[PDB]
Formats: structure tokens, C-alpha cells, sequence
């Protein structure tokens, strides 16, 4: 596996990895922050039985 | 501080006005007589803009709005709180932009350069002068100028366009837009080409004018060549501003109807009337 | 459920952070020639510090 | 680049950091799950 | 059985094992508190009406 | 089959593969997250019989 | 038949083929997913007798 | 460029790859047909 | 662990870190200040039970 | 810790620090001056009981 | 303390300082002049008991 | 470039990594199917 | 049978097997908690009414 | 990688550990079956 | 990394620590069972 | 057992240990103050009707 | 560029300063939680 | 035990420790004022109706 | 890093410090238990 | 650059200026607090 | 640049002028406060 | 760099003494606080 | 790749593993049939 560090410079890879993780974490956090279920700054204290849930009915 | 090669260039001479009196630098900046008049008008105009913000409803940067006078004041100076301030700021703006172009001419003369940069900037000054001097003068009131405010001047642009129902149909505006779009395409190609020969893939030798010329010729079918692309970029960028000046000065002073009905002449050519 | 924060605003600050990053990068590239500056107090670098001067490999013969 | 020695010892820290990161993330998910399940 | 440790760094092992145990213990407690109704009975013993 | 890697630089293949898989993974997750049935962030706690379903051919 | 690989470099043709198949597959999935009858992400669990059918000749 | 025997070796894998792909696609189509016929 | 500082220049990493922490802190403070629950400059004197809370799941 | 001044030229760090503190101070003052509770140029003479407070969560 | 002028050319510090103080003073005067309470050109002759004060919190 | 025997070694890792990834993805689909079947 | 190991690294073998065991065991337990109603009966035994 | 000699030691332990895992798993199932028979 | 002599010595501590940990945990579960039986 | 310390800077060891303790102790006190209703009962003693 | 002994001296400051910062931030969350818990 | 101080400057030690004590003591006092109703009972003695 | 001579000597204080810490906490828990018993 | 004695000397002023600044800011905050608390 | 003797001489003017400016400004605030207090 | 063995020896003796004094004074303060307003 | 000698050994084990797997599956099916017959 370590031949990966011979194909690619670890100095270049580490920047790409941290860049990927930082973007991915920021994307996921703001997606949750934009939701109703997980908007934790406003509603984090609610407790799971009274946290919002998306509409059920396929019908009836 | 100076660039490592700069000192031998810092000679006297080349001024248009003032001679040795202001022929000196301040940090990186060349001063000169038109530098002194630049700073005067910039300072007076900027502080009158801050005064306009202070007596208006908010300090919010986006919402500050220093508006021209009512049309009823015609070509007179209005009361300062009723749009006369916009008029004084407009004089400072004209003084600052003119001083900037003449200072550029003094710098170019000191370096033995051609006068291309001052005159290219003159294209932008022409458009500004059209918007606030020439078109309002032809309409007979300074209140036709646009307001000084980051978004309120976009409200003016919106409303002026809809004064002609469908401003896209303005024929000079179509040309001006085509120059702006064509300029941006040409700038992306020129930037890309120079960078791609000077920064080839690792281990490749530095490229050449021949490679640039060959590639460009596969893009457009013809070679523009080195001086040709800079002539083109200058023609496109300055022509965009000149056709912009034309498209706004014909809107109102010369054409008053909706712009779609201007195209009636094309429908009535005798070969197909 | 955040009322003030919305996706257009989030995107716009994402862009601003990229753009101010880009201006820094371009100002580093702009200093590959003529820097460090001469001054009566010795060399000056400005900010950001410039990228080093490039050396260019010429076409070996032709 | 670097030797196969250097590459192979770098890989040891890289794996260990990855494991540490997955561990913290796993606890974060179980905290989040017990706070407010998503299934 | 000891020969498996050969070639490793003892600090790397103690980091990995330490990380795992902190994670495992924390998860097991967060889970156990949900199931056993403790400390919820503790809180109710001392809560003011 | 391994001689395929004599044609293609593996150092390029891995980048193209990761790029493809990342874009494909992101596309499929956002397609699902745009759906009614699989908006798991808002409705993931619904049971399978309570999740939405598309409209059947009419017979009413 | 193999002489086609003398006329065309297979390291080019393989990449062209993979690209063609990728875009073709993506198009056909997208056409189906947009349809009423085959919008499987929402309506996939419907039985064949329940899935939409497009109209008919209005033959009285 | 390939030699003729180098090309004829490659052709064997290409035919096998194509047949394998068509087989998988056939099973997929038959699954899809049994789920929701299009004729 | 210390060999990271041979791969990267600590003069660059430390300025990168300071810039990252500056941006991140400002992002978190301004996100909170824009919320209802944590707009502390207007509402910081409210007790924890008086502070705004996001709306619950709907009840009917 | 004084060898931070061998990593970094103190003449440059102090200009950056003076710059940072000036911008930060102006930002915080303008945030407060934009608020209601701390609009001190208009309402500075009000008592602490009289200064604006942002609204609480409504009682059930 | 005086060695600060070995580090910085006093001829440059005085330029920076005069520039900073000039802008700061103009800022503070225009901020006050834009206020209701300290718009001293229109209202400077009012006594301190007569000068404007911003809105109180209402008591209930 | 790359030698015959490097290309072979790389292939064994590549095949193992591809099939390993498909096995993890298969379990992900088994979990998804248990949670909310799409047919 | 031991010659299957020859081309390998034993730390990769134990790493891969360990990862498989962790995965399978977690999947099995979370599945089993669904079918067997445990710990749900444990929770109900100590839950506050 | 490994010689056959290293492989032959490793195989001995690998079989032993696998066998032990099965034995513990067998007791776990016997206890589980006694507690909640699933057929 | 570790020679066999380091590994042989390390293993004696690793086994002892693992045993000690399980002993403490066995007491913990005996007390926990006595307090609130879970089967 | 002392051989585990060899490769290590003792100041890093003391910094890591001390930081863990500060974190753990602060968590434990917030948690305990909530479960045990203290200082809340203390505050209720010395309060003005 | 640094010698390894310089990197080692820097590393201990960098670790200590990071952990010091995290300790101060831990108190800040202790205070913020006491004033207005977010869960 | 004194050897822990070797390779450290006394001034960084006392700077950090003094900084810690200032922080800790201020936190404890502001906390304590909230619980013990002091200086609030001092204020109420001398307040004007 | 530390020699064995340092490591052996450091270990003795690290154990002594830990046992001091556990003893102090043991008294703390005995007092807390007499004050508010949590089981 | 600096010699380390110059770095040592400069730091003493820098720390004292930072302290003097933090002190003035501490008085400023306590004046502000007693005028109009923000918690 | 400057001699340290020249730095001392300038520092004398600079401190004196700075404090003189602050004294004039403090009187300006005394007058402004007397006319229209801001707290 | 930093304290030698014998500088550390001197420092530690004062460090121990200062710590002990601080703990002693805090012990007195807590006894006054307890007798004034007991908290358990 | 695998020689004729290696292939001969490998085959014997592949046959052994396959037969073992089929034996275990034969028991599985006999048990399944006795539990819930499917024809
Ligand atoms: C809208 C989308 C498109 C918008 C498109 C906008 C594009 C704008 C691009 C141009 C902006 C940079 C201009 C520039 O580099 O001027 C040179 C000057 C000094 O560095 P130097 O030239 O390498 O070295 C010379 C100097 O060290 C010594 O010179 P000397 O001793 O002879 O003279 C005295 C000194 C005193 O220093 C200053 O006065 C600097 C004050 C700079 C204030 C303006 C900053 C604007 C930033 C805008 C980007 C963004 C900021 C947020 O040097 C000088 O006198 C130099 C005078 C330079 C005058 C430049 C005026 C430019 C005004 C531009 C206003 C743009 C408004 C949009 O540079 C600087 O001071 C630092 C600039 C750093 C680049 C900006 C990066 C910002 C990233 C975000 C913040 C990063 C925080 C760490
Ligand atoms: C969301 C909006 C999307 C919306 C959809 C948007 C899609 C846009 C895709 C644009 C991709 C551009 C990529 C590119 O230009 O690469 C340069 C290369 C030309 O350079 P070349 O030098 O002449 O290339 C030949 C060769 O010398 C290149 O060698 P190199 O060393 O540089 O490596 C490049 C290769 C690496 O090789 C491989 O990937 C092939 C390996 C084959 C292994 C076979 C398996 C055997 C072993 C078994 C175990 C194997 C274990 C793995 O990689 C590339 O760079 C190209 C990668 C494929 C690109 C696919 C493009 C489609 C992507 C669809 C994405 C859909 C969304 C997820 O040209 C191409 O790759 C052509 C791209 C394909 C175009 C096909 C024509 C489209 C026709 C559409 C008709 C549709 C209606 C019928
Ligand atoms: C080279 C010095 C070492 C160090 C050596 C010690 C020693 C020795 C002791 C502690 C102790 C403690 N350390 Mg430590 N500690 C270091 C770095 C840290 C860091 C960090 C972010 O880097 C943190 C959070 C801690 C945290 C802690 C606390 C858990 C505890 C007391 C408070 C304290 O230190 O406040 C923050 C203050 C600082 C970080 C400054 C440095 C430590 C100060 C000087 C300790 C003085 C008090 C000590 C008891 C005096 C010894 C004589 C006594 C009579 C026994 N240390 C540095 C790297 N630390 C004590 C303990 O174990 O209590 C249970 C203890 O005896
Ligand atoms: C909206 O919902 C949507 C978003 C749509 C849903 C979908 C989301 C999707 C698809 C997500 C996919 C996620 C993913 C997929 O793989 C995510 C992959 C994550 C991964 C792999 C994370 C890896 C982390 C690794 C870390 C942190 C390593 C740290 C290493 C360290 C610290 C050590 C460094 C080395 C040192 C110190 C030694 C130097 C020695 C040297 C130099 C020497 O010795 O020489
Ligand atoms: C609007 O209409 C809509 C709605 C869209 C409807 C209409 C749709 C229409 C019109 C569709 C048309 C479809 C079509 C038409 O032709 C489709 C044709 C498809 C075809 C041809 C598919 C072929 C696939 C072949 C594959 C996958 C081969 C893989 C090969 C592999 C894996 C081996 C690689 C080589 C190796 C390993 C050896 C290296 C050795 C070397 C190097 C050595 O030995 O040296
Ligand atoms: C929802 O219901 C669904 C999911 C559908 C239901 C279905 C589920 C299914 C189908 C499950 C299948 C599971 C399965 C199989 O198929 C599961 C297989 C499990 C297996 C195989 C476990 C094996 C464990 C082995 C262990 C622990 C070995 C330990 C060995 C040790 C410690 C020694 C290490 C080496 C040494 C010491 C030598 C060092 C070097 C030396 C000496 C040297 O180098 O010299
Ligand atoms: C609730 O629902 C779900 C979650 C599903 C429920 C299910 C949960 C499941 C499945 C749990 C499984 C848990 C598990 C396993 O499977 C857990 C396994 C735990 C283990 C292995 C613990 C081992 C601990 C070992 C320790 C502490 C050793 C310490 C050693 C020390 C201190 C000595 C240090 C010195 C050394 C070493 C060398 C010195 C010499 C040197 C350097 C020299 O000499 O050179
Ligand atoms: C939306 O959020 C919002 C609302 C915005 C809220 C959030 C805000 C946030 C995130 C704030 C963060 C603040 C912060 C974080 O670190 C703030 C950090 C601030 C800091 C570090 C301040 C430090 C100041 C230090 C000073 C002043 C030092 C002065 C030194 C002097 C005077 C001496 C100079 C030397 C001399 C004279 C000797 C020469 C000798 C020589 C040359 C010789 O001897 O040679
Ligand atoms: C409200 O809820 C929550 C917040 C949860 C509740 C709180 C909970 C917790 C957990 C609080 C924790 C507190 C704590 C620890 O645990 C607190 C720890 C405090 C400590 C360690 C105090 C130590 C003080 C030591 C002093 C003052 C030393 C002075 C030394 C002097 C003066 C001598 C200087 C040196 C000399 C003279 C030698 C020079 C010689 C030289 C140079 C030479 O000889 O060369
Ligand atoms: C539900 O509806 C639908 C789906 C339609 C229903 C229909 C389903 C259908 C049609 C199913 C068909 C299934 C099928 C076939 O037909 C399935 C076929 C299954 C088979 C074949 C299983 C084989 C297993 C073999 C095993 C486990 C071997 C293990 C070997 C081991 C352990 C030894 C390893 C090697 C060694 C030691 C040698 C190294 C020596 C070396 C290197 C040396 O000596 O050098
Ligand atoms: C890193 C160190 C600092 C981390 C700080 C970040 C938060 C960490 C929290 C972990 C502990 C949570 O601890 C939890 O606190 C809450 C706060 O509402 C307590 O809650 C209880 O006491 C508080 C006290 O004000 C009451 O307001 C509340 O109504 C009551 O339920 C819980 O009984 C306790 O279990
Ligand atoms: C609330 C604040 C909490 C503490 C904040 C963090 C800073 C603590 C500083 C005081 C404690 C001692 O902190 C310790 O300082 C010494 C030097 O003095 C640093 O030591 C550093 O330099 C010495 C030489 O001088 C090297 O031998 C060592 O390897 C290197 O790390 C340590 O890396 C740091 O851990």
C-alpha cells in the first residue's frame, strides 16, 4: 500500500486530503443546519420524541 | 521602497504641467501636479460621499444612496440636501478621473512609453461622462444622472431600461454586449495560451511563439499573432465602452419609443415589405 | 430552521474565502520579479512574501 | 520523492491517524444517534 | 504468539489500543445510560419538586 | 489482463477513478436526497410502510 | 478481425468506448427516471399491474 | 504500435470483455422485464 | 510525529493555522449571533429557560 | 518563547498585529453600534433596566 | 523603549500615525453628526435635558 | 514508464481493491434494502 | 494449506480480518437487537412509568 | 512477503485463533438459544 | 520496529495489562448484575 | 514497564495528561452538578424571598 | 530547512500550545454551557 | 521530582502558572457570587428604598 | 528522547503521582457517597 | 535577523505591552459590564 | 539608520507630543461631557 | 537551554514552598467561608 | 504466475475447500428442509 507515497508526493496528498475532509465536513454540517430535523443551534434541546419529522403519508 | 531594477528609471522630466515642482515619488506612487489634483478631488469627493451617508438613513454600505436632484431643477444646482450634493460629488469625480488620465500620460512620458494607456482609459471616462453629463444635458436636467449607491444605481439601471419597455432590443446595446462577451472570451484564450506555453507539464521544455501560433490557428482557423491579439483585446475592451456610451445616449435624447418597435425599418425594406 | 442563515448566504461566504485566498496567491505570483524591494532600511518583501524567481528550461536544441 | 523505507514508515502514522480519526468520528456518531436518531 | 509485535512501534500500538478503548468505553456508557434508566433515577432522587 | 496497465499510467488511472467515483457517489446521494421516498435526513425514521410512494395508475 | 487494433490504437479506443458507454447508460437511466412508468426511485415498489401506462387511442 | 500477435492477444480479451458485459446487461434486462415489462 | 516539520515549513504552517482559526472562530461567532437562540448581544441577559427555542414537531 | 522572534521578524509581526487589532476593534464597535441594546451614541444615558432586551420564548 | 525607532523609521511612523488619526477623527465626527443625539449643527443649542435619547425597553 | 512485473503487482492490488470495494458496497445495499426496499 | 500466505504481509492479513470481524459483529448485533426485542425488554424493565 | 517457513508458523496460530473464536461463538449461541430460541 | 527480544518482552506486559483490564471489568459486571440484572 | 517512556518527551506526556484531566474533570463536574442538584440546592438555601 | 533536532524542539512547543489552546477552549465551552446549553 | 523542571525557563513556568491562577480564581469568585447570594446581601443592607 | 535511565526514573514518579491522584479521588468519592448515595 | 539576546530583550517589552493592553481592556470591560451587563 | 542616541532624542519628542495630544483630547472630552454627557 | 539539574533543584524547593503556602491560606479561607455560609 | 507444480498443489486444496463448503451446505439444507419444507 505504501507505494502510494512513492507514486504521489505525500506533501501534495495531505493537502488534498485535508481539503477534501474540510469541505465534506462543512457541506454535511450546513446541510444538517439547514434541515428542520437537525437545525441544532435553534432546536438542539428538544429531545428525540418532539424533534421534527418529514411528512409520512404515501396516501391516507 | 523600490523594485530591484527601478532606481535608474526615476529621472526628472516628462511632466505636462508643473515641471520639477511635484516631480517626485511617495512610496511606490509617482506624484506630479496631476497627482496633487488627483488627491484633492479624491479626498473632497470621498468626504462628501461620507457626508451623504451621514445625512441619509443608514450607514449600511450596500444601502447608502446619494441621489441626484428632482428633474424640476433642470440644469441648475439644486439645494445640497436635495441633490446638490450629488452634483458637487460629480464635479469631483470628473476632476479625479481627468487628473488620473493626465497623470498616466506624465508617467508614460517619463518611461518613454506610448500614450496607449491614458487613451484606453479615456474610453471609460467617456462612458461616465455620457451617463452624468452628456445624456442629462441633452435631456435638459441633471436629475437624469444615476445615483451614487452600490445597489441604488442598479435600481436606476433597471428603471432606465424599462423606460424603453424591452432594452435588449436596443441595437447599439446588442453590439456593446457582443463586444463585452467577445472580450471576455478573447481574454480567457490569451491568458490560457501564454500560461500554457510558459507553464507546460512537468519535464516538458518551455514553449515558444510557434506553438502558441499553431494552437491558436487550430482554434480560430487563422493566426492572430503576438501584436494582433493585444490590438484585438484593446479594440474589444474599448469598443465595448464606446458602444455602451452610444447605446445610452441614443436612449431618450434620440429614441423615445420602446426599443422593439425600432426594428420596424427592417420589416419594411422594399424587397419584402 | 435557521431563519437568517440561508444557502445563498452560505455560498457567498464560501466564495469570499476562496476569492481572498486567490488574491493572496496572485499577489505571491506578482512578486517573482523585482523583489525583494530596495529601501534605505534594507530589503523589503511586502505582503504576502513573493514566490521565488523561476528558472526556465530552454528547448534543448530544436 | 522518498525511499521505500520512508514511504513505509510514513504509512504507519498515516494509518494510525486514520484509525484515530475514525474512532473519534464513531463516538461522535453514537452521541448524535443517541441524541436524535436518523433511522 | 509474541512474534506478531515484531516490526511495530510500541507507541503506535499503545496509541491505537488506547484510542479504541476510550471509544469503546464511551459508546458502552452512552448506550448503558439509555437502557438501564441510570442516572435518570439518580436525578429523580435529588430533584426539587 | 494486467498488461492493460502497460497502456495506462496507473498514477493517472487512480485519479480518474477517484474523481469518477466521488462524482457518482455525490450525484446518487443528492438524487435520493431530492426524492420524497428517500429524503432520509428529514424522514429516515419512518418505517418502510410509512415512507412515501409514487402515484399508482388511476383506478378510483 | 484483430487487425482493427493495428488501424486504431486500443489505448484510444478503450477510453472512447468507456466514455460512450458511460454517457449512453446515464442518458437511458435519466430518460427512464423522468418517465411516469419507470420513475423507480419513487414508484419502484408498485407491482406491474399498478404501474402507470400512457393513455390509448380514444377508440370509443 | 502493436504487432499483429500483440493485437491478436488484445482481441481475445476485448471479445471476452464484450461478452461479459452483454451477459450482465442481459440478466439486468430480464430482471427489469420481470419487474415491469415495456411491451 | 515531529518529522512533519521537515515535510512542511513551520513558518508557513503556523501562519496557515492562525489564519484558519481566525476564520473559523469568526464563522462560528457570526453564525451564532445571527441565530435567535444565541443572539447574545440583544438577548444575552435572558435566562436559559427564557431563551428562544426552535419549534417542536407538529401536533394535531 | 522568545525564539518566535527568530522564526518571525518582529518588525513585520507588530505591523500585522497593529493591523489585526485595529480591524477587530472597529468591527466589534460597529457590531455593537448596529445593535439595539448597545446603540450607545443614542441610548447610552439609559439605565441598565431601561436598555432594550431581545424577545424571549413565549410561554405555553 | 526608544529602540522601537531603530526598528521603525520615525519618518514613516509619523506618516502612518497622522494618516490614521486623520481618518479616525473624521469617522468619529461623521458618526456623531449622523446621530440624532449629537447632530450638533442642527441641535447643538439644546440643553442636555432637551437632547434626544433613544427608545427605552417598554416595561411590559 | 512501467515494467511487466510492476504492472502485474499493481494489478493484484487493483483487483483486490476493486472487489473489496464492491463487497463493502454490497453490504451497504443489503442494509439499505433492509431499511427501505426500492422494489 | 499454509502456502496461501507466502506472498502476503501478516499485518495486512490481521488488519483485513480484524476489519471484517468488527464489521460483521456490529451488523450482526444491531440486526439481532431488532429481531430479539432485547435490550428493549431490559429498558422496559427499569423504565420510570 | 513471507517464506513458507514464516507462513507455516503463521498458519498454525491462525488456525488456533480461528478455532478459539468458533468455540467462544459456539458457547455464546448455546447461551442465546437457551435464553430465546429463534426457531 | 521491534526486534523479537523487544516483542517477546513487550508481549508479557501487553498480556498482563489485558488480563488486569478484564479482571477489573469482571468485577464491574458482577456488581452491575447484582444491581440491575439485564436478562 | 518503564520502557514505554523511552522515545517520549516528558513535557509532551505531562501536557497531554494534564489536558486530558482538565477536560475530563470539567465534563464530570457539569454532569454531576446536573444529576446531584448541587449547587442548585445550595443556591436555594441562600436566596432572598 | 530544519534539522531533525530543530523539528523535535518545535514539535514540543507546537503540541503544548495546541493542548493549551484546547484547554482554554474547553473552559469557554464549560462557561457557555452553564449559561445556555445547546442540548 | 525536581527534574521535570529541567529544560524549562522559570519565567515561562511562572507566567503560565500565574495566568492559570488568575483565570481559575476569577472563575471561582464569579461562580461563588452566583451561588452564595453575596455581595447581593451586602447590597441589600445599604440600598435605599 | 528519554534514555532507559530517565524512563525508569520518570516511571516511578508517574506511578506515584497516579496513586496520589487515585487516593485523593477515593476520599472524594467516600465523602460524596456519605452525602448523596447514587445507587 | 536578530541575535537571540535581541530576541530575548524584545520579548520582555512585548509581554509587558501585551499585559498592559489586556489590563486596560479588562478595566474597559468591567466599566462596560457595570454600565450595561450583557449576561 | 539612526544612532541609538538619535533614537533616544526622537523618543523624547515622540512621547512628549503623544501625551500632549492626549492631554488636549482629554480636555476636549471634559468640555464635551459637560455639554452633553453620553452616559 | 533551560534549567540545569541544580537550577531545577533550587526552583523546586521554592515551588513546593509557594504551593504549600497557597494551599494553607486557601484552607483558612475555606474554613471562614464554611463557618459563615455552609454549602452542604 | 503459478507454475505447473504450484497449480497441482493449489488444485488439491481448491477441491478440498469446495467439497468442504458443499458438505456444510448439505447439512444446512437438510436442517432447513426438516424445519420448513419448500416443495
Ligand atoms: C469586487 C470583486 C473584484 C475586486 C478586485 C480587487 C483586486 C485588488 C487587488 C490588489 C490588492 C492588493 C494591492 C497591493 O498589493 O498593494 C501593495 C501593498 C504593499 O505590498 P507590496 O507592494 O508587495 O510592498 C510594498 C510595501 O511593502 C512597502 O512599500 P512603501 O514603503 O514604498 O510604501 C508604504 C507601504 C504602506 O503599506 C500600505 O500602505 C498598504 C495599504 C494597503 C491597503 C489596501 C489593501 C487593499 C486590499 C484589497 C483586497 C481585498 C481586501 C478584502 O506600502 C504602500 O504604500 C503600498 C500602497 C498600495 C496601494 C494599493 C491600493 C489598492 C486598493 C484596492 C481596493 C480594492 C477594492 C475592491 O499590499 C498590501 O499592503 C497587502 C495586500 C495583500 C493582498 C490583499 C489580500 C487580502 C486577503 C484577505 C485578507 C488577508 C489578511 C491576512
Ligand atoms: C453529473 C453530470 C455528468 C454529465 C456527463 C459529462 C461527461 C463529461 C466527460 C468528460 C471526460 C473528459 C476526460 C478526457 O477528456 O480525457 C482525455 C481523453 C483524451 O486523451 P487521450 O491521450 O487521447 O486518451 C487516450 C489515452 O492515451 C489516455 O491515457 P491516459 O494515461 O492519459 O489515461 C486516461 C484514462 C485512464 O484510463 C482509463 O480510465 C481506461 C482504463 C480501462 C480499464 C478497463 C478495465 C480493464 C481492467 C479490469 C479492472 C478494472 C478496475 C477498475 O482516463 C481518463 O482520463 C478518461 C476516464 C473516463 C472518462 C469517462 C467520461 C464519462 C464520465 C461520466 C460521469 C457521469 C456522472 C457521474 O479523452 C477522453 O477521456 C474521452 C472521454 C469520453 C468521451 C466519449 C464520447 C462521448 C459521446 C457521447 C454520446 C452519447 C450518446 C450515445
Ligand atoms: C514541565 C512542566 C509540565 C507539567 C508538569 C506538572 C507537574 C509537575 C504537576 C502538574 C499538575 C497539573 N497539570 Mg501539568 N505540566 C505541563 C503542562 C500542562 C498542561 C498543558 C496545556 O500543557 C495542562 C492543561 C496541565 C494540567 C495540569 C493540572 C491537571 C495540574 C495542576 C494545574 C495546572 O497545571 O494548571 C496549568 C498550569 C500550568 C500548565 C503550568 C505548569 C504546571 C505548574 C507549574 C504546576 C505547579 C503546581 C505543582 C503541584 C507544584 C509541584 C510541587 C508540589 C508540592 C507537589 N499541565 C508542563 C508541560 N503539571 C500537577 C498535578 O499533577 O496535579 C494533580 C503537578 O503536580
Ligand atoms: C449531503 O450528503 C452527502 C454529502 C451527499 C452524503 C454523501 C457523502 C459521501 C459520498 C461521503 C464520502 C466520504 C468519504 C469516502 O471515502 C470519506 C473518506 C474519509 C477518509 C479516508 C478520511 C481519512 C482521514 C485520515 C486522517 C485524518 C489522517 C491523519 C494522519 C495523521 C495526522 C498523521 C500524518 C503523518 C505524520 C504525523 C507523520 C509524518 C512523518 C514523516 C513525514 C516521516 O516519517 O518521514
Ligand atoms: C434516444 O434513444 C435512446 C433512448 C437513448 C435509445 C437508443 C439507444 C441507442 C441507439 C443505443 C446504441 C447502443 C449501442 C450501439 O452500438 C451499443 C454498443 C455497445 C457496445 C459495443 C458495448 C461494448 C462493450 C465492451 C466492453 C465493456 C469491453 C470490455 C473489455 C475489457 C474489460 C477487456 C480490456 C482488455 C484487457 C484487460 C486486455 C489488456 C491486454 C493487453 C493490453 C495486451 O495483451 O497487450
Ligand atoms: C442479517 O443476516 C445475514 C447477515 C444475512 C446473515 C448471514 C451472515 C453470514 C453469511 C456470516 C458469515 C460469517 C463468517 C464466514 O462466512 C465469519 C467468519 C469468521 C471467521 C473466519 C473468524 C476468524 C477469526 C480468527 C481469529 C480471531 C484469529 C486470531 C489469530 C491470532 C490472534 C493469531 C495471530 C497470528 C500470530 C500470533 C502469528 C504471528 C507471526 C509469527 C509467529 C511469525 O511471523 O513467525
Ligand atoms: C451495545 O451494542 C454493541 C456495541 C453492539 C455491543 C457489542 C460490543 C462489542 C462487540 C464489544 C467488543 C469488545 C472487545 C473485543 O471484541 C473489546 C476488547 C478489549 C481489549 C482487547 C482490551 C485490552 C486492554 C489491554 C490493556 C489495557 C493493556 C495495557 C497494557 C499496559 C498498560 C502495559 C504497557 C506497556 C507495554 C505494552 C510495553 C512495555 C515494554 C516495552 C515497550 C518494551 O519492553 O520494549
Ligand atoms: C462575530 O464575532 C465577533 C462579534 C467579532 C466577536 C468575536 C471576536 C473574536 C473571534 C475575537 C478574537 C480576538 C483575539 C483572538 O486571539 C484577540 C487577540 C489579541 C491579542 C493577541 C492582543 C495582543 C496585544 C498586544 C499588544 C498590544 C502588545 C504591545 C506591545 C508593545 C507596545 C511593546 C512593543 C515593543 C517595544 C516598545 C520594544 C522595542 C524594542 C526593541 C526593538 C529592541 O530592544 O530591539
Ligand atoms: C465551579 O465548578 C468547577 C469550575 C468545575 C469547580 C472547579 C474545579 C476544579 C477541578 C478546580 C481545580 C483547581 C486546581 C487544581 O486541581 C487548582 C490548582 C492550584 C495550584 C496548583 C496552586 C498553586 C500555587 C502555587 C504558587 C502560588 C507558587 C508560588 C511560588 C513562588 C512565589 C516561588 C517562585 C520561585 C522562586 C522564588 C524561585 C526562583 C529561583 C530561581 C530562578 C533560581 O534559583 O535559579
Ligand atoms: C434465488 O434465485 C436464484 C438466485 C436464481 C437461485 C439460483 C442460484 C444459483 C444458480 C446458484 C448457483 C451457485 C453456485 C454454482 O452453481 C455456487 C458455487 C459455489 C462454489 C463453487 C463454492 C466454492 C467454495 C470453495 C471454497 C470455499 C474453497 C476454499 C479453499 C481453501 C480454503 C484453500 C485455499 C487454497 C490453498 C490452501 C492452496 C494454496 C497453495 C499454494 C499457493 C501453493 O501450494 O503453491
Ligand atoms: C470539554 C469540557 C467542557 C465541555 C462542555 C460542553 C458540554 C458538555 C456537557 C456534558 C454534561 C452534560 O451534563 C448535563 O448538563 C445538563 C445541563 O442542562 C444538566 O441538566 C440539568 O441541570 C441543569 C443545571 O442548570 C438544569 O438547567 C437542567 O434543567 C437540568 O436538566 C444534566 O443533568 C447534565 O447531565
Ligand atoms: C492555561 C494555560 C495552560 C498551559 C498552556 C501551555 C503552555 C505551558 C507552558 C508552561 C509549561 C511548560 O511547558 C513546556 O515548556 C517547555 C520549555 O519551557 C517546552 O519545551 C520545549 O523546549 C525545551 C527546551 O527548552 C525542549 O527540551 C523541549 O523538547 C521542547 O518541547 C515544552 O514543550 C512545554 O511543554
Amino acid at each position: 500500500m505504501h507505494r502510494i507515497w512513492l507514486m504521489y508526493d505525500p506533501r501534495r496528498v495531505m493537502v488534498a486530503l485535508v481539503g477534501f475532509l474540510a469541505v465534506l465536513a462543512l457541506v454535511i454540517h450546513f446541510v444538517l443546519l439547514s434541515s428542520q430535523r437537525y437545525s441544532w443551534i435553534e432546536n438542539g434541546t428538544l429531545g428525540a420524541d418532539q424533534a421534527p419529522v418529514g411528512a409520512s403519508a404515501p396516501a391516507a | 521602497a523600490m523594485l530591484s531594477f527601478e532606481k535608474k528609471y526615476r529621472v526628472r522630466g516628462g511632466t505636462l504641467i508643473g515641471g520639477d515642482l511635484f516631480d517626485f515619488w511617495f512610496g511606490p506612487f509617482y506624484v506630479g501636479f496631476f497627482g496633487v489634483t488627483t488627491i484633492f478631488f479624491v479626498t473632497l469627493g470621498t468626504l462628501l460621499c461620507v457626508w451623504g451617508a451621514a445625512m441619509g438613513p443608514t450607514w449600511n454600505l450596500w444601502q447608502i444612496n446619494i441621489a441626484p436632484p428632482d428633474l424640476k431643477y433642470g440644469l441648475g444646482l439644486a439645494p445640497l440636501r436635495e441633490g446638490g450634493l450629488w452634483q458637487i460629488i460629480t464635479l469631483c469625480a470628473l476632476g479625479a478621473f481627468g487628473s488620473w488620465a493626465l497623470r498616466q500620460a506624465e508617467i508614460a512620458r517619463k518611461l518613454g512609453m506610448g500614450m496607449h494607456i491614458p487613451w484606453a482609459y479615456g474610453g471609460a471616462i467617456l462612458a461616465y461622462t455620457t451617463l452624468v453629463v452628456i445624456r442629462p444635458f441633452l435631456l435638459g436636467a441633471w436629475g437624469h444622472g444615476f445615483p451614487y449607491g452600490i445597489f441604488s444605481h442598479l435600481d436606476w439601471v433597471s428603471n432606465v431600461g424599462y423606460q424603453y419597455l424591452h432594452f435588449h432590443y436596443n441595437p447599439a446595446h446588442m453590439i456593446a454586449v457582443t463586444f463585452f462577451f467577445t472580450n471576455c472570451l478573447a481574454l480567457a484564450m490569451h491568458g490560457s495560451l501564454i500560461l500554457s506555453v510558459t507553464n507546460p507539464p512537468k519535464g516538458t521544455p518551455t514553449g515558444t511563439s510557434e506553438q502558441e501560433n499553431v494552437f491558436f490557428r487550430d482554434l480560430l482557423g487563422y493566426s492572430i499573432g503576438a501584436i494582433g491579439i493585444h490590438r484585438l483585446g484593446l479594440f474589444l475592451a474599448v469598443g465595448a465602452a464606446v458602444w455602451s456610451a452610444i447605446c445610452i445616449v441614443i436612449s431618450g435624447p434620440f429614441w423615445t419609443q420602446g426599443w422593439p418597435e425600432w426594428w420596424n425599418w427592417w420589416l419594411n425594406l422594399p424587397i419584402w415589405k | 430552521m435557521m431563519e437568517y442563515i440561508d444557502g445563498a448566504q452560505i455560498a457567498l461566504y464560501a466564495f469570499w474565502l476562496f476569492f481572498f485566498g486567490l488574491i493572496i496567491y496572485l499577489r505571491r505570483e506578482d512578486k517573482r520579479e523585482g523583489y525583494p524591494l530596495e529601501s534605505p532600511q534594507g530589503p523589503r518583501d511586502g505582503w504576502p512574501k513573493g514566490a521565488p524567481k523561476k528558472t526556465y528550461v530552454h528547448r534543448d536544441h530544436g | 520523492g522518498m525511499t521505500e523505507e520512508e514511504a513505509r514508515r510514513f504509512h504507519g502514522y498515516m494509518v494510525t491517524g486514520t484509525l484515530g480519526y475514525v474512532v473519534v468520528a464513531s463516538v461522535a456518531h453514537f452521541l448524535a444517534w443517541s441524541w436524535r436518531p436518523w433511522f | 504468539m509474541h512474534r506478531i509485535w515484531m516490526g511495530t512501534d510500541p507507541h503506535i500500538i499503545m496509541s491505537a489500543l488506547g484510542s479504541f478503548l476510550v471509544g469503546a468505553v464511551l459508546v458502552m456508557h452512552i448506550w448503558a445510560y439509555g437502557q438501564f434508566n441510570w442516572p435518570a433515577t439518580l436525578k429523580a432522587k435529588y430533584a426539587t419538586p
